[PDB]
């Protein structure tokens, strides 16, 4: 690559080494486990990134991951792109046979994976062909990975490269036939950090995240980049306290003993938190979790600004960066009481800076922003992926007449306030993962007796939706709920259907509502089932 | 046969753990190591096995052997 | 595309056009069903090209086909390529769930099914998500394909294009973790056709293919191009029987009726004809089947020679064309009597015009020609495959070194006479189909008690080779081959197993044969048990 | 429940035939349909339901009800 040093590229590096505040001594946590300032971070970095390349890692290989949040996944996100190579993120929470479709379908080189997820790679070690060498993680002295990183020199020279080079890649499973692959560039990445921080950072005195917080996630970090908050820490200098695997009670003790201050989760893990009787005892007055999983509920908005927590909404999808919007509350709003203030907070939020967002209907037509009015939301941003891998027709589909098509109907208010209605398709989403109506349809199906199965989802607290089934038996045929439920849980002991489907709870009927057209009336059938 | 022999046993064939180790006042996330998704599963199995009806606010509620115990006795 | 006329492009339209002879009366028969003439043939490839069009086909689509061998898949392996369409070939053999990948990765348009494959599309129909258009096909006049080509003319002007445009694709099952789609130009097909009609045409007295033959395939046609064998008999414009479902009976009947005198097969339904009792009072000579499936044994070679049957073997593969080589007797090996006759058909042939063929160790050299020295065959060829579709790091395995690598270990005569003595790889080959052995290790390995599950092959008659699997049990563990064979079976219920598992015959040992390293001695164990 | 009828009741279920419409000279793959792979999962379930192993060379005897019927009651 020529250099041009006065043509200024966004890279990641620049991310690392012209943070805006860098303070040698500041912590990095992992829970209970290890703790090290910020030079011993940036010498593991550069050792990693040593150890890389003596592996054979060159600028257009794959290092797929798969281990929980930790200071060795912070260390992932920064050495594997620095080098030139594309970071993996493996969903460990698919069923094996997806993951392993995954791992073929993106090509990876080397696998770095936990020592407690090896037994779902057993059982499907024979049928990957691309993978050369596995190094096996642990949260002791015995971890591969710290023996090879402690081999190399701290000293490490990295590369500059084109700015629009591929750094990550992840697999999102929203409804469709198998899993489709999202990536970003280094530009991208760079340009969500500042993006995000100019929005969030400005605001006045809620919901802003600045130089003096400490900083502890709660998503998965396999989703999305932990929707873009490591990268904005590290940016910011900030202690940072990783906890691992998520447990409420030790999550507790870390936010109690750490005095974390700023957080994201989803509502199931959020209502887990409050409902835990350690919750009790506890200061929760300087906490400022975002929720983004999906529908922050307002009881629970309500039950958590009880405990002074300055909880606040945002949304996103593993396609949008995720960031695409933000509730921001002005200082008029800010003096409502419990019930307005959580009306508010559980919005979806405004946009964020450089986002257009505009709702449309089937015809590519602009709906008004009169704030009843219901259509898809179409974005435009500096950070979406400019199509699926190795794919062309749901690519096409994906940036149809010019704009992203979220799949998400919502209407926008005067002042620029989103809420969404409802998904343009009839899926389900249990917690935080994604399950499909259609292929739970097509399984029941499969059934000795079965004459009509449509699968609808219905609302839940520790859940968030529940994929309730609705059957109807054959003639002179009666078969109970548990032949059912046990015929589906087969499919899923197999590695085919993920775990989400455990509480499926199907229901037996013997009259389905139709259209005029006569197809199934989901939302009929959802408002009587 | 009792219930309480029925309840450990079911827990640990769930959980994998010994019944012969089994605790009263084991934990089903803390101390077992049982995943919030397994703890369900887990649910499903009491109720298979006490032929009963366990009402979702219910199962939240147990989350030691201790509770679901008691609640199975007592019906 | 600027053509240039001066400019020859090899297209398979000049195949149909340009033929060795034409006779417009010469037939086309489908097993009594239907009979038409060649000139209604070329009239009914023209409608359905019409048909097509209609349909939203253009020049960088793909139609996928699943049906039976008949005048219909006949023209669909000329009007597809010739519009500039991809033909992919579907194999029905597969799992679903195979199938459904195959779909997937291809990305087809329109599907062309079978009625009675039906039931297979209802169990993934819903995780299909490209295909706009099924044209469901039946033995009548309900037929939807029928129904659409007589709407349309008998005219249409076919584009010229380059020869390097591809022209049909399908999917090998070799050991891997998934399906491989290799794909083939017009040139290609073009070429492989006119070269072994050099090649078998030219033959003195014995083996031949002429413009005076009647053909009927025993191949599924599905199978890389029926090794391309309808293209050379339209090419020769000799007379055509399709049989359909191939039932031994119905197809003794076709030959008798008929007079076929030319036909290929594999060995399992050669010995099914051998062995019909319909087949007794017949007159077999004048009949000249060639054999490719895998390793026609000298046994079964023998019975057909006494059968009065011109039988010889030929050897291809998937990525290859796929004919790289046929066995050719030479005069005075004509009159040896049967058991060296025996021998001699029985070997996989000297290779074809254009082919090269060498033999090679692990180290890419040469070794000799001395008629023992064993090692890995090499091939190049105007008619392989350059990559997989779509994919990288088995693509540069496959072309390592500058040869294609079959894959297959042999050794070669004085004169050229090829034998192939194993694989370079532990896998088993029952009946026409491919079955992974690791992956049948890793399955059982997945049951409750297991110590070592390691998968070996033994030869058969009415399959070719059997998958046998040695299991070690676990301490105090007593479980009956009854219950691993039902376990295996449960797999193959779900469509992740293809049925050729159902005759896994496993057996219970204790003691596993170990090397030096350790690594389980797969021939000492198949001399073993 | 005669060895006859234990027989065509399996070659109903393994081919999906009623065995009420069953007939003695009906042939597996020619009249029933039979796919050649699903006929050898049948001579599975015969040895199954009449306790007995039968070998390959008589497995590939059996085409029709009648043969598999004169084997079984012959042992
Ligand atoms: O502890 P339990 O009893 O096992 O709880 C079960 C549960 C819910 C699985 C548990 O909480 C847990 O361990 N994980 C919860 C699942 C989860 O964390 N899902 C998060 C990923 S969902 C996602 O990627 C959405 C991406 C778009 C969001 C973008 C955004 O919000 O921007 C603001
Ligand atoms: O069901 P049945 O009638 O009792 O018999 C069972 C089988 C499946 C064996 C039956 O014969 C049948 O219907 N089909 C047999 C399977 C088959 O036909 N396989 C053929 C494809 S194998 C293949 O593609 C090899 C390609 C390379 C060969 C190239 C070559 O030979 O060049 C000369
Ligand atoms: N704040 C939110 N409100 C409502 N739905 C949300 C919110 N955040 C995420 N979601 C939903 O969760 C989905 C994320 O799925 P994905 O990123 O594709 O893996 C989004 O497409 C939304 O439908
Ligand atoms: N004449 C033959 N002799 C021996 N093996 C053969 C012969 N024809 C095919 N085979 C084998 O069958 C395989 C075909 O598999 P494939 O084409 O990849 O789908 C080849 O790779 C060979 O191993």
């Amino acid at each position: 690559y020529v250099n041009d040093p006065s043509n200024y590229q966004l890279l990641i590096k620049n991310l690392l080494f012209s943070p805006v505040a860098f303070n040698p001594e500041q912590e990095i946590v992992y829970a209970n486990h290890r703790r090290h300032s910020y030079k011993t971070f940036h010498d593991r970095v550069r050792q990693f990134a040593n150890a890389l390349t003596k592996m054979g890692v060159k600028k257009g290989d794959t290092v797929a991951v798969m281990d929980y949040d930790s200071h060795r996944y912070l260390e992932c996100y920064f050495a594997i792109p620095m080098i030139g190579a594309k970071l993996h993120m493996i969903n460990v929470r698919l069923s094996p046979e997806q993951i392993l479709y995954t791992i073929d379908h993106a090509e990876d080189d080397i696998i770095l994976i936990h020592e407690e997820f090896l037994p779902i790679l057993d059982q499907i070690k024979g049928r990957i062909d691309t993978v050369t060498r596995y190094v096996v993680l642990r949260d002791d002295e015995e971890c591969e990975y710290e023996r090879l990183l402690e081999q190399e020199s701290t000293e490490y020279n990295f590369p500059d490269f084109d700015e629009n080079t591929v750094a990550t890649t992840f697999y999102t499973t929203g409804t469709t036939g198998f899993p489709k692959g999202v990536f970003f560039t280094h530009r991208q990445l760079v340009l969500h950090t500042m993006g995000i921080l100019s929005t969030i950072g400005t605001n006045a005195s809620q919901g802003r995240l600045h130089q003096g917080d400490i900083y502890m996630p709660i998503t998965p970090m396999f989703h999305v980049h932990a929707w873009g908050l490591p990268y904005m820490a590290t940016m910011l200098g900030v202690k940072q306290v990783y906890p691992g695997k998520y447990v409420p009670d030790v999550l507790l003790n870390l936010i109690e003993q750490e005095k974390v201050t700023f957080s994201h989760c989803v509502p199931t893990i959020l209502h887990l938190l409050l409902s835990s009787p350690k919750s009790k005892a506890m200061d929760f007055s300087g906490w400022k979790v975002v929720i983004g999983g999906a529908a922050l509920p307002k009881a629970l908005c309500k039950s958590a600004l009880e405990r002074d927590i300055d909880v606040f909404a945002g949304y996103g999808m593993s396609e949008t960066g995720p960031i695409l919007s933000i509730v921001q509350l002005t200082p008029e709003q800010l003096e409502l009481d419990v019930d307005q203030q959580a009306e508010y907070r559980s919005k979806t939020g405004k946009k964020v800076a450089l986002v257009e967002a505009y709702i449309v209907d089937e015809d590519m037509n602009k709906l008004p922003h009169d704030g009843e009015t219901a259509g898809e939301i179409v974005v435009r941003a500096p950070w979406l992926t400019p199509n699926y891998y190795k794919d062309n027709k749901n690519s096409k589909a994906l940036w149809r007449g010019g704009y992203l098509h979220t799949g998400d109907v919502a209407h926008i208010d005067d002042e620029g306030f989103i809420k969404i209605t409802d998904r343009v398709k009839d899926m389900i989403k249990i917690s935080g993962e994604w399950v499909s109506s259609l292929e739970l349809e097509d399984i029941l199906h499969q059934h000795q007796s079965v004459s009509e199965v449509a699968v609808i989802g219905m609302p839940h607290n520790k859940w968030g939706e529940v994929p309730l089934a609705l059957v109807t038996l054959k003639e002179d045929a009666q078969v109970t709920e548990k032949e059912l439920l046990g015929f589906a849980k087969d499919f899923i002991n197999k590695g085919i259907l993920a775990r989400e489907a455990l509480l499926l709870k199907v229901k037996i009927v013997d009259e389905i509502a139709k259209t005029s057209v006569g197809k199934v009336d989901k939302k009929e059938l959802r408002k009587l089932h | 046969s009792t219930i309480e022999e029925r309840v450990k046993k079911i827990i640990g064939e769930q959980l994998g753990v010994k019944q012969e180790e089994v605790t009263n006042n084991a934990s089903f996330v803390e101390d077992l190591g049982a995943d919030s998704l397994d703890t369900v599963e887990l649910v499903m199995a009491l109720e298979e096995e006490f032929d009963t009806e366990i009402p979702d606010e219910e199962a939240e509620k147990i989350t030691t052997v201790q509770a679901a115990i008691d609640y199975i006795n007592g019906h």
